[PDB]
Order: C-alpha cells, then structure tokens, then sequence
C-alpha cells in the first residue's frame, strides 16, 4: 500500500486546458471497496472519478483517484488532498498536494548537441542530445519531432529536472535519442521541442542534421553583384 | 560620418558611403563605398522551416535591395512554425526563436 | 529621369558646375520639368529648359532637358540639388530624382565580408 | 563513455561551457565517474551524475551521464578536461576518454568569393 499523488504537468495542462489531478496507489491490495476521496483544502469534497484501477498481474495491485479543478485554483496554490479509506489500513493516510509559492520564472536555453564522430565509427548507432539549461520552475516537457512526423517516445529517454551546480535556482534535465548511423548520415535533421512556462509562446525548438552539427567543412560560395 | 546607403536586416548588408575630405588640396578626394557582410553559414534556406537543407550560395544583387528570399532572422520581428504534438494528435504553434515572439 | 554629375575635366576649369538633369522615352510632351534645392525651387533662369524633341529610335515617344551651374566651390556642400520633374502620367505625377557628389561614383572600396557561426542574427 | 564538447551555441554566449560525459549500454549498475585534469581531480560538486537509467531500446543494459560545467573563458585555453569512469565489467575496470576545444573544430575552409559588378 504506496500512493503516488500525481499533479498534471503543466504542459499536460496547457495542451489540454483539462487540468486532471491524479492519485494512484501502488501494491496495495485489490480488494473491492477501495474508497479513496478528493476534497479540497476546505475538507469539501470534489468532483468524482471513474475508471478506476483493477488488480495487477503482478501483485503490484492500484487504484487510480481521478480528479479536477479550475486552473486558477491551482494557480492560486491551495492545498488538495485524496485521502484513502480501505480496510486494509481503515486509518485515513492523508496525501496533500498543492502548487508551491514563490518560484519565479525562467527559460530553457535548448542547445542540441550532435553524436560524437567516434560513435559514428562504431558504425552502427547515434545518439543526440538535446539539452535544456538554467530554468525555473521544474518540470520542462520535451518531445522528439523530425520529417513532420512525431517520434514515439520509446526512442527517446528524458531526465527529469535536478539543480545546477553554479546557479542557486535553475534546474535543467537532458534528452537522449538513438538513431542508425546511416538514418543520420542519411541527412534527417532532427528537432527537439520544449514547452515550459516561462517561455513566450510557451513553446520553442531547435533542430540539427549531419551538415549542422560540429561539420568538418565550411563550404561557402558567395557572389558579390554589382558593387 | 558615413551615409547608409542600405542597411538590409534580413541580409545582414550594410552598405555605408564617405567622402574621405583630403588633405585640404583642392577637390581631388575620391568618394568611398564600405560595404560589410555577415554572412551566417548556419540557417536554412527555407529561413522559416528547419527541415530543408542548410545553405551554400549567398547571391548579393546589391541592385536589388539598393531599394523576399533573404536569409537571417531579423531580430526584432520574430517567426515560428505549427508543430505536431502529440499527447493522445494535436497540431500546435512554436515560437522558433525566442526573446522576440513575447507577447508582452 | 535620371542626374548625371559634372565632368571631372569640368572640376578642373574651377569654375563652372554644371549639372544635368533629364528625362527619357515618354508620351505625350507638355511635360514640365523645375530644379528643387532643400525643398526649395532654383531661379528658374538658373536653369535653362529644353523642349521635348522626339526620340530617334522609339516610335513615337519624347524626351527633353535641363542644365544648370552653379559654384563648383558649391560642389562641396552638394545637397543633391533635386531636379523634380513634373509629368502627367506618373502615380503622383512627380518623380523627383537627386544626385551629389557623395552619389556617383566611388573609385575606392573596401568590402569587408565577415564569417561566423555567431549569426542568424542581423543584430 | 563518449564525452562531447559543449555547443557552439552556449559558447556564442560564451557564459559558461558545459561538457557532458555520456556512459552507453553497459551491465550491470553501479558506473562511477569523476572528472580528472592535468591529473588532479575535481570536487563532485562541479558536476551532477544521476544514477543509472535502463536503456530504451536495447534490454537492461544501462546508462548515465553527468555534465561538468566550466567557465568557457577557461575552456579556450586548453585544460584537456577528462572523464573517468569505473564499471566492474571493464577490462582494465577503468577507462577514460577526453576533448579539448580542438575536437570539433572544423578541418577546411571553403570559400568562393566571386566579387563581381555584373
Ligand atoms: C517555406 O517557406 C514558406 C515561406 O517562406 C512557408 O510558407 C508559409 O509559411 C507560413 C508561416 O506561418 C505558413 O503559415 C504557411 O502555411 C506556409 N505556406 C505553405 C504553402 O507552406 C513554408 O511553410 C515553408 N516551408 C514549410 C515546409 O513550412
């Protein structure tokens, strides 16, 4: 019996506008008459949730608190709590949630870096690395884009944020994608989006191929007309 | 001193001009056009979509912008590019550069 | 229309700075011509006015002239002395054009391309 | 470990050059690493590895990475700057890459200037 009390991100707000807040328990007990209830600070409760969890295969039963809000309560930063009452510990553990005050803003600086030429000896995968930096609050989104097409995050692998060393305030996280050497000797840029707020639009990216990436050759061919 | 004959944010041309007023000898001074480039061998040629390949001419008809295909971001006038994503389909605006698309 | 500068031989004499202005290949004549100095008009006898004789290859169209001197000590504030032409078939029925001795020619350049990945930009 | 040299871009802003140690596909956990120059160490403060992640693609072999940060204004002067990395299966159970500024450094200019007035 373990709760995860799940807070949506802000980007899963901000490309939903469907600010669901979640608590799941992990390996507890499924039995039936699992009761679990969202109230706010107040101690009144909330709107309901449906489609609950059901037993695991593996005994790492859960059960899942559905919940929701209007987003400026969530801005506002009061505290929410679901509390689970099932016999097993009829006892009422208490997870309280909110939104913490004082964070100011700060933005991403996505550099992206391009695979080491000695990867490329091994001759059959690449990895990139596209990096976000000095940022505030926590919890950037990042996903992968390249060709117009959107690339299923089983390909890339995120960190999460953890502070810098130098600044006192700014965490950052990476990103990692493998790809076959020739997929990128193939040309194939790739583009890296992050969306985090304190960005102006919300959203920025940037994008590399082989011919962007720490290149070997400088081939300009400048004409001059007319002077 | 100089007289910008042309100063082209999108080409990064800065055409300058100055007569260099001699040594006070009568009227033999010679007329002088500085001209500078900066050319970025880093962008697109699709300036506004970084999925084409990245560029190796850089065509100067200095007859033409002495008054649009033209190739740095401007740094007051900021651009972008709807980019899918995906959280299910969503197709969503960006803003490729930042520091200038704020809405402030 | 267009503004040709003195002859450098002209700027030798140390006198007389002529000037020209013109206008090429148009229909109809009745055209009026006036020379413009920092937004004001020149003595019209300091120039002197041509009429519009027809042009020798083109079909039909016409062209005209204008001169005029002044100072070539003058030739060293310039002011580009607008020559401001007046015709009735032009959007806004005046296409002015000027030229100084900053305007012209230049016989000494110094492009100065630069190179870097530091750009993008146009700071 | 393949150690990457940091980016043009944060160089541009030449604000703070940050090199990143990148640890691949290996089994079993516990890789270990310490950023070593001129043969003295540094203090595990000027630089942050989280612990080993499963890989995506390939079965449980693992990876890491940890990022060492410096002053670029330093990093234009050399300071070859290595990475080393202690993992049980390596056969010398040690090893180290390194790069300096001239690891990425293009080799060939290019240019075709045809100044013209036509
Ligand atoms: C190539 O560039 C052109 C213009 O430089 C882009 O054309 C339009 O760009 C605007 C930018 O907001 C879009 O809203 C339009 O939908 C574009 N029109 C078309 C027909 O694409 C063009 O988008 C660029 N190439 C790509 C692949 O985006």
């Amino acid at each position: 019996i373990r709760v995860f009390a799940i807070p949506p991100s802000f980007a899963s707000i901000f490309l939903t506008k469907s600010t669901k807040l979640t608590c799941l328990v992990t390996d507890l007990t499924t039995y039936d008459s699992v009761t679990i209830s969202w109230t706010r600070q107040n101690g009144e409760a909330v709107k309901t949730h449906t489609n609950i969890s059901e037993s695991h295969p593996n005994a790492t039963f859960s059960a899942v608190g559905e919940a929701s809000i209007c987003e400026d309560d969530w801005n506002s930063g009061e505290r929410f709590t679901c509390t689970v009452t099932h016999t097993d510990l009829p006892s009422p553990l208490k997870q309280t949630i909110s939104r913490p005050k004082g964070v100011a803003l700060h933005r991403p600086d996505v550099y992206l870096l391009p695979p080491a030429r000695e990867q490329l000896n091994l001759r059959e995968s690449a990895t990139i690395t596209c990096l976000v930096t000095g940022f505030s609050p926590a919890d950037v989104f990042v996903q992968w884009m390249q060709r117009g097409q959107p690339l299923s995050p089983e390909k890339y692998v995120t960190s999460a944020p953890m502070p810098e060393p130098q600044a006192p305030g700014r965490y950052f996280a990476h990103s990692i994608l493998t790809v076959s050497e020739e997929e990128w000797n193939t040309g194939e840029t790739y583009t890296c989006v992050v969306a985090h707020e304190a960005l102006p639009n919300r959203v920025t990216e940037r994008t590399v191929d082989k011919s962007t990436g720490k290149p070997t050759l400088y081939n300009v061919s400048l004409v001059m007309s007319d002077t | 001193e100089r007289i910008v004959l042309v100063d082209n944010k999108c080409k990064c041309a800065r055409i300058t001009s100055r007569i260099i007023r001699s040594s006070e000898d009568p009227n033999e001074d010679i007329v002088e056009r500085n001209i500078r480039i900066i050319v970025p061998l880093n962008n697109r040629e699709n300036i506004s979509d970084p999925t084409s390949p990245l560029r190796t001419r850089f065509v100067y008809h200095l007859s033409d912008l002495c008054k649009e295909t033209c190739y740095t971001y401007d740094r007051n006038k900021c651009y972008t590019a709807v980019v899918p994503l995906v959280y299910g389909t969503k197709m969503v605006e960006t803003a490729l550069t930042p520091d200038a698309c704020y809405p402030d | 229309v267009y503004l040709l500068p003195p002859a450098r031989e002209q700027l030798n004499l140390r006198e007389s700075a002529t000037i020209t202005c013109l206008v090429t290949g148009f229909s109809p004549a009745d055209v009026f011509v006036q020379w413009m100095q920092r937004g004001q008009p020149l003595s019209p006898e300091k120039y002197v006015t041509s009429a519009p004789m027809p042009e020798p290859q083109a079909p039909g169209r016409y062209f005209a002239h204008s001169i005029l001197t002044v100072s070539e000590e003058e030739w060293n504030t310039g002011e580009t002395y607008t020559c401001v032409v007046a015709h009735e078939a032009l959007p806004n029925r005046v296409t002015e054009r000027t030229v100084d001795k900053s305007t012209g020619k230049p016989t000494l350049y110094n492009v100065s391309l630069v190179m870097s990945d530091t750009a993008g930009t146009c700071y």
